[PDB]
RNA sequence: UGAGUAGCGAAAGAGGGGUGAGAAUCCCCUCCACCGAAUGCCUAAGGUUUCCUGAGGAAGGCUCGUCCGCUCAGGGUUAGUCGGGACCUAAGCCGAGGCCGAAAGGCGUAGGCGAUGGACAACAGGUUGAUAUUCCUGUACCACCUCCUCACCAUUUGAGCAAUGGGGGGACGCAGGAGGAUAGGGUAAGCGCGGUAUUGGAUAUCCGCGUCCAAGCAGUUAGGCUGGGAAAUAGGCAAAUCCGUUUCCCAAAGGCUGAGCUGUGAUGGCGAGCGCGAAGUUCCUGAUUCCACACUGCCAAGAAAAGCCUCUAGCGAGGUGAGAGGUGCCCGUACCGCAAACCGACACAGGUAGGCGAGGAGAGAAUCCUAAGGUGAUCGAGAGAACUCUCGUUAAGGAACUCGGCAAAAUGACCCCGUAACUUCGGGAGAAGGGGUGCUCUGUUAGGGUGCAAGCCCGAGAGAGCCGCAGUGAAUAGGCCCAGGCGACUGUUUAGCAAAAACACAGGUCUCUGCGAAGCCGUAAGGCGAAGUAUAGGGGCUGACGCCUGCCCGGUG
RNA sequence: UCUACCCAUGUCCAGGGUGAAGUUCAGGUAACACUGAAUGGAGGCCCGAACCCACGCACGUUGAAAAGUGCGGGGAUGAGGU
């Protein structure tokens, strides 16, 4: 019944972190759309 | 050569397997092993590529000289080992130098003897020759194309190539399966029949025992679905209703020739 | 750096009060501050001996008032056992 | 609106005291009950103060609540040795140069990152409300430094030092079985302490409780692992005393490693019990742990590297060794972690990686009841209807019901006896199916293990008896047989309707491919195939095994 | 981060049966076969816990639960689970 979230900050930082959104040219455009945004969790 | 298990559980029924007589030890040499992992049949970006492969017992490569580069030294061999890479068992040698290294095991070779190496070797079983000083009617193995790169065309066990005359810069050697190609006379390759013969005899009876060799299952394309592959679809247990059968990529797979009908290599071949 | 920056304030609570007595003391230091230069600190203005110093860093506790849920400041404690026959500290 | 209805989320409490404005729900006490290879004790991932103390009860609490995992105010996490860093590397990732590509970019060398791995020095007592190999106590250990100390060497026929270079090592799978040791267990003996009761009896082979101590240091050892020496040197990019290799001679020595055990550490601590503190031994049993992947066998043939040792190249005038004195950073450290703090929208009958995991009987972590220990689980009391659900019995009949013996009932343990057709000789087969099982005495049975014994443990059997309707007296541990399809079989699959005759399978057969194989991914560099070479790969079809596999090349390919 | 498959690296599987191949011994033969005892421990072996799966039935179906529980079941040293 293991359901659909196991939490694990090591792979979250490593899938979502904001060194993982930079070193892609699309995750640039991912960080600038957000900041023009204006969310305050930026990156995850 | 064959010894057949005797059948006590139901997936033993037919169940042989090849003991290890000629097998003279157990323990590989330290400084000549080398690091191998299993792909499983992955690109370099990941994608599987072949099939039915990966996820076997974890081996290591043993570096085997195919090139028989060093002349002159008389060689000793003193074991026969069991290879996990290829079906043939390879034997190191020990040089007189005091430098070991590793060698296809021929047949009929044993512990304790001698094995030259170089263009004027007399020609006994496990010694390495260049093709112009191989007299003909000679069964031969461990061919190469280029010179100096290694021994290629006859590695597999039991297998062999007899050389059927040389004419000048080229030498026509007969290679296994019979179609005779036509090769340069500065290539080195190495006297006899390789010595695992039987080996087509094994009987795998379990199916985990090719689960250990590291072969994953192979589905029909006839119980596929139909966007997965041409045969699939239909109710029932349909024939292939594609006239010539095809593959899962929509080449048809009953004999029609796949080279490249353009290439280099086939003002060799053509000889037969 | 300066020295006279490197621990912020002391810390008066009932353990520390306890420490006092068998000679330990209980200081609030910089953040980036490790163990060794608060000891050489110390010395330096004190004119004491320090035997040894111990460190330990807290992080903040979630605080809420009104409807905001701010955090409070990190906080890096500080315990220095002073040596045998040494001075004693306001 | 339903409607004051359904629900109030698996469970045994009850009684007396106390608080309070209010008490089934809070606290104290006495009994009872539940779990106990766990509902106990540690500790991951994760959460982030939920931890402790003192106040409060509007909301959260499926009721109440004086209460808390809620609110408020304070307080709490100390490390040279634990875990991770300044140590190494796998898979993978990034990537100067470069190689490709309309652009973004893709691939990738040197190199670097990357633990789930390898190496790597503290432990057993005490302590508070919260931390404890972190604080206190005593004994240690590891690395590095020198204002110092003693001993020795040579300061170029040089003492000493040693490399990002060679070489050894680290360095490895699976299964089984002795052996050796220790956890751990029994209280058997002995010892100590306390007691001898009121219900008939018991100063008596009576009752309850306890009957221990590391790491380090010095020896020793079950053992395992190893032949040793000399000479020479087409090799290990450069060197050789190192390694490798041949020749000559001795064969057990010697070396390596080693669970543990002896003393010491301990004139100390712990210790039943009223701050103090007795005895603190022997015996038996004894591993799922260690020696140790050590041996043996097996084939599917079982990582890298740096720590570490060695060799020269090289450095070299001051070093080596022992003391004495010093230095030793960062991050984590609370609490929960089979749960009301994690993941399931909830204080949810679910899931949640590892270590320990007792006794009685028992082969056992099964089963039932208990120990250490924890809990009574958050709505109640009170009637004992219909009906629903979970259970227990039912006379007589026994599958008539029913699509179908679905369900339910019955067998079940151990030891003896016996056991068919077929068979691929392995099987079938626990076939079927019988019989015995309790207690007492003969008996501290033959006999065996343990020890010199004394004693302790195990117990094949028989022979006399005693009871019950019933003796594996409960709990828990095959129903069976005869045929026939289908599929050889173990296996896998439609998470969340279908586990099957479906798929896989070993075997068979056809076909392609001579190695910059073919085939596949990608435009392409790159790859996979494969560090492979027709006894090897790729594709199609059929599916163990036995006996076979006929005719037609007109059409399509 | 579910799940399918794969890559590297760890870990888990209480207990009881069965008894292969070899090995030794006794005969056997000129020798070879062969025959019988002991030994030995192999199995995608058997029975059965933890663990995993999900075959049957009942309940549940504005559920304890957006797929479970209870009573039974299958695998349980391997093509194993994690």
């Amino acid at each position: 019944m293991k359901r659909t979230f196991q939490p694990n900050n090591r792979k979250r930082s490593k899938v979502h972190g904001f060194r993982s959104r930079m070193s892609s040219k699309n995750g640039r455009l991912v960080l600038a759309r957000r900041r023009r945004k204006g969310r305050k969790v930026l990156s995850a | 050569a064959i010894k057949k298990y005797k059948p006590t559980s139901n997936g033993r029924r037919g169940m042989t397997t090849s003991d290890f007589a000629e097998i003279t030890t157990d323990k590989p040499e330290k400084s000549l092993l080398a690091p191998l992992h299993k792909k499983g049949g992955r690109n370099n970006q990941g994608k599987l590529t072949v099939r039915h492969q990966g996820g076997g017992h974890k081996r290591q490569y043993r570096v085997i000289d195919f090139k028989r580069d060093k002349d002159g030294i008389p060689g000793r061999v003193a074991t026969v080992e069991y290879d996990p890479n290829r079906s043939a068992n390879i034997a190191l040698i020990n040089y007189a130098d005091g430098e070991k290294r590793y060698i296809l095991a021929p047949k009929g070779i044993q512990v304790g003897t001698e094995i030259m190496s170089g263009p004027e070797a007399d020609i006994k079983v496990g010694n390495a020759l260049p093709l112009i000083n191989i007299p003909v009617g000679t069964v031969v193995h461990n061919i190469e194309l280029k010179p100096g790169k290694g021994g290629q065309l006859v590695r597999s066990a039991g297998t062999s190539a007899q050389v059927l005359g040389k004419e000048g810069k080229y030498v026509l050697v007969r290679l296994n399966s019979g179609e005779v190609r036509m090769i340069l006379s500065a290539c080195r390759a190495s006297i006899g029949q390789v010595g695992n013969e039987q080996h087509e005899l094994i009987n795998i009876g379990k199916a985990g025992r090719s689960r250990w060799k590291g072969i994953r299952p192979t589905v029909r394309g006839s119980v596929m679905n139909p966007n997965d592959h041409p045969h699939g679809g239909g109710e029932g247990r349909a024939p292939i209703g594609r006239k010539s059968p095809m593959s899962p990529w929509g080449k048809p797979t009953l004999g029609f020739k796949t080279r490249k009908k353009k290439n280099k290599s086939d003002k060799f071949i053509v000889r037969r | 750096k300066d020295p006279r920056d490197v621990l912020k304030r002391p810390v008066i609570t009932e353990r520390s009060a306890d420490l006092m007595t068998e000679k330990k003391y209980t200081f609030e230091v910089d953040v980036r501050a490790n163990k060794t230069e608060v000891k050489d600190a110390v010395e330096s203005i004190f004119g004491v001996k320090v035997d040894k110093v111990n460190i330990m860093n807290y992080k903040g506790k979630s605080k809420r008032v009104g409807r905001y849920t701010g955090m409070t400041s990190r906080r890096r404690k500080a315990i220095v056992k002073l040596t045998a026959d040494s001075k004693e500290i306001e």
